[PDB]
């Protein structure tokens, strides 16, 4: 029955630190970096879509459009962007329209390399007549493979 | 003099019986009360909840109304210099039509109640159905489902951060039918006024206390007041009683002042105490006496308008009941002491 | 030092108030679970559940904002290349208005304090609430948080069903399951109702080295209260324990509302009738007793 000692102690100081602002949306790996199966630009909003649980359109309508500072982009959020769609082979082409897609997606996914993912580098070098196709080709094969073996469709 | 205006004796009756309606008395359990809450809502410490008991009549809505017309005066500076303030918001809970609680219907009213009077201060809460109007009243469908409409609740009281909460007749949270629990229907509001950090405070007669102690955490976020009536077996709360009868003598109305210290067994044994039922009962017999043009108040005038033996028997039941079960002693001391060891 | 600074004498009331609701003691067994939870979290050992008890006021949500600015100042360094990677996510839960717990609630409230835009716009790509499901489970998935607090876990069970009380956390368990993320549950004694489990024990006044633990924190705290002079509270130890059961953190609130009724008052010191003023109630406390004395022999399993 002695006499303990009366320590004190110490506070902790609970105060969060500041953090680099997040990217609104995801940031997945472009696949085929650096090897000449590099992924497009349309199929890489495709599939930041797809992981947001979100449809593509729903996706540019709502949160790329008013990023975008051009007056059809913005009156094209609360109609239907057929504009964008009906027009999409120039997304990864290398124009303005697919520089200021890649810009808007970098400043949403804070990203350095989704230019690789277009033309953009051959823009001086490269014409657009008939480079880009219309339609959507894939190969059925691929799509099989890929996700067959667990890889990531693309 | 301390007494009525003279003049008001030439005036005619209505404003006479304005001035005695509009008049507030200053009884000590009523200004002890009021000093408690203050303190108390001047700063909660983490708590979530005040219980102010008390019975049918003590001035539970009167000290709500004072002391929210004393934040909002506190305040009124800074409601001017900083704008999407609002000091004390306050709501009435609503006993249900069904036979269950109606929590939607407590979410829409709080939300009206709270953003209604003010100025068309635009803001966005996190849900889609409701929104301001063209004429400023606020909005909700009835599609909208009662967590979102909880969670715009949230967001508006983050944003104006009202004081506390005032939730009267807080007792009707109790009904509820079926196999609920009584801390079921706590935790909700405990909940609500966790995330946002709101002092809600709940007043409500003896049948609250069923929400008195029903879990360690809601019995350690809370605090209780007690309302205490005005005993007889006690010579203080007697006095006091006199004392609050001679002050509602001096101020009434009439030509000829009555004599009405003498009738106070008769004053205690139909008012039970509290004070507020004295001021009804007393308010009953002046406009009787006006409406007569009397100059004087007579037994059979407080007879008249007395309260029948069968409602007074009915509240001094349940007054016990209360009491009984909210009195503390030494005995109820030493064995939480014994419980612990501490002995 | 090891006391409150003096230079706040001179400075307003407001300032002492806001100076001490921000201190925040590190008693032995705080310090003690917290080092607990990081090993657990920096090494998992294949688990997913770090459930942690504790009766109301040991400090377990002070704990998890503790350890919600460690792991961030400690991911810091990687953040700066490295985006979409929140550190830790921390939620609350939410008390069900009806007899059962709601998922689409807690899912929608994790999306939100997630930052996850287009919640409304959710789809289900082929159960409660499927699309906000998955879209949880991907923002899980792709954010990778270390650690998933859910402060005030005890809501969980408000299934009202013992064939369900074990399978309400279903969801949680499949949602763990395949993405990989640490659910942390800091609860009540409740949560004992159903994996890491750690206890937030009181201090109780059976070990003498509890009670030396609980005269050291009021001694700290003591020193810490910004008044003119410096009040003896180490002697009414038996009564600071009597009204708290040895928690730490409802003694700081009581402290902080006798302190804060001697800044009003213009007051130098603490006495015996200010803490009477603000002191729980003799049946809250016996209340709070009673729930803590039915978790601690629930737990007293060996
Ligand atoms: N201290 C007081 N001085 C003057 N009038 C009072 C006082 N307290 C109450 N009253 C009056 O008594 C009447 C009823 O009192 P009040 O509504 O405040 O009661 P309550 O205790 O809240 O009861 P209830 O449960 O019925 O709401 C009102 O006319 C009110 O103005
Ligand atoms: N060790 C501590 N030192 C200082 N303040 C503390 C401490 N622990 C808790 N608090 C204070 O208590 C409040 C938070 O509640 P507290 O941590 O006491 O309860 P809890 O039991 O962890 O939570 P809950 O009952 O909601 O599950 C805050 O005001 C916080 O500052
Ligand atoms: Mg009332
Ligand atoms: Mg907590
Ligand atoms: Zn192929």
């Amino acid at each position: 029955m002695l006499a303990s000692v009366l320590e004190t102690y110490e506070s902790w100081n609970l105060k969060k630190p500041l953090i680099p602002q997040r990217s609104r949306l995801y940031q997945p790996q472009p696949v085929g970096i650096g090897t000449p199966y590099i992924e497009s630009l349309t199929g890489y909003i495709t599939r930041i879509a797809e992981l947001h649980g979100v449809l593509p359109g729903v996706l540019m309508t709502r949160e790329i459009a008013p990023l975008v500072n051009k007056i059809y982009f913005q009156n094209g959020a609360n109609r239907g962007f057929r504009e964008i769609f009906n027009r999409s082979q120039a997304l990864n082409g290398m124009g303005e329209m697919a520089a200021d897609l890649v810009q808007v997606l970098q400043k949403l996914t804070l990203r350095d390399d989704l230019r690789f993912l277009t033309m953009l580098f051959w823009s001086n070098i490269l014409t657009p007549r008939n480079l880009f196709r219309t339609r959507k080709a894939w190969c059925p094969i691929c799509y099989q493979e890929r996700h067959q073996n667990g890889l990531v469709v693309y | 003099s301390t007494g009525f205006p003279l003049e008001l004796l030439t005036r005619p009756a209505t404003e006479r019986l304005a001035y005695f309606e509009n008049y507030t008395v200053a009884h000590p359990r009523l200004k002890e009360v009021y000093e408690i809450l203050m303190r108390t809502i001047a700063e909660p410490a983490g708590a979530s909840f005040i219980f102010v008991y008390g019975a049918s009549g003590v001035g539970k809505t009167t000290l709500r109304l004072r002391v929210e017309q004393k934040l909002t005066e506190l305040a009124l500076p800074k409601l001017e210099s900083d704008r999407a303030r609002v000091p004390v918001v306050g709501i009435e809970a609503i006993a249900p039509e069904s036979r269950y609680f109606n929590w939607k219907e407590y979410y829409t009213r709080a939300l009206i109640t709270l953003e209604e009077p003010l100025i068309d201060h635009k803001f966005d809460y996190g849900v889609r159905g409701i929104s301001r109007d063209n004429f400023g009243k606020i909005n909700v469908e009835s599609k909208v489902v009662a967590p979102a409409l909880r969670r715009a609740l949230e967001n508006a009281l983050i944003h104006r951060h009202p004081d506390v909460f005032f939730v009267d007749e807080a007792q009707h949270f109790g009904k509820v039918a079926s196999g609920y629990k009584l801390q079921d229907q706590l935790d909700c509001l405990k909940s609500l006024a966790n995330m946002t950090g709101i002092l809600h405070c709940l007043l409500g007669t003896y049948e609250l206390l069923t929400f008195r102690n029903l879990s360690g955490q809601l019995s350690r976020r809370s605090v209780d007041i007690h309302f205490r009536r005005y005993c007889a077996d006690s010579p203080e709360d007697v006095q006091a009683f006199k004392s609050v009868l001679l002050t509602f003598q001096q101020h009434l109305p009439l030509a000829e002042t009555p004599n009405l210290v003498d009738h106070w067994e008769y004053f205690y044994e139909r008012t039970l105490g509290c004070i507020g039922t004295l001021k009804d009962w007393l308010k009953r017999v002046l406009s009787d006496a006006l409406d007569r043009e009397a100059t004087t108040i007579t037994l059979k005038d407080l007879q008249k308008r007395a309260l029948s033996v069968a409602q007074c028997q009915k509240m001094f039941k349940e007054i016990q009941e209360g009491e009984r079960q909210l009195s503390e002693t030494e005995a109820d001391v030493q064995n939480l002491r014994s419980a612990l060891g501490l002995g």
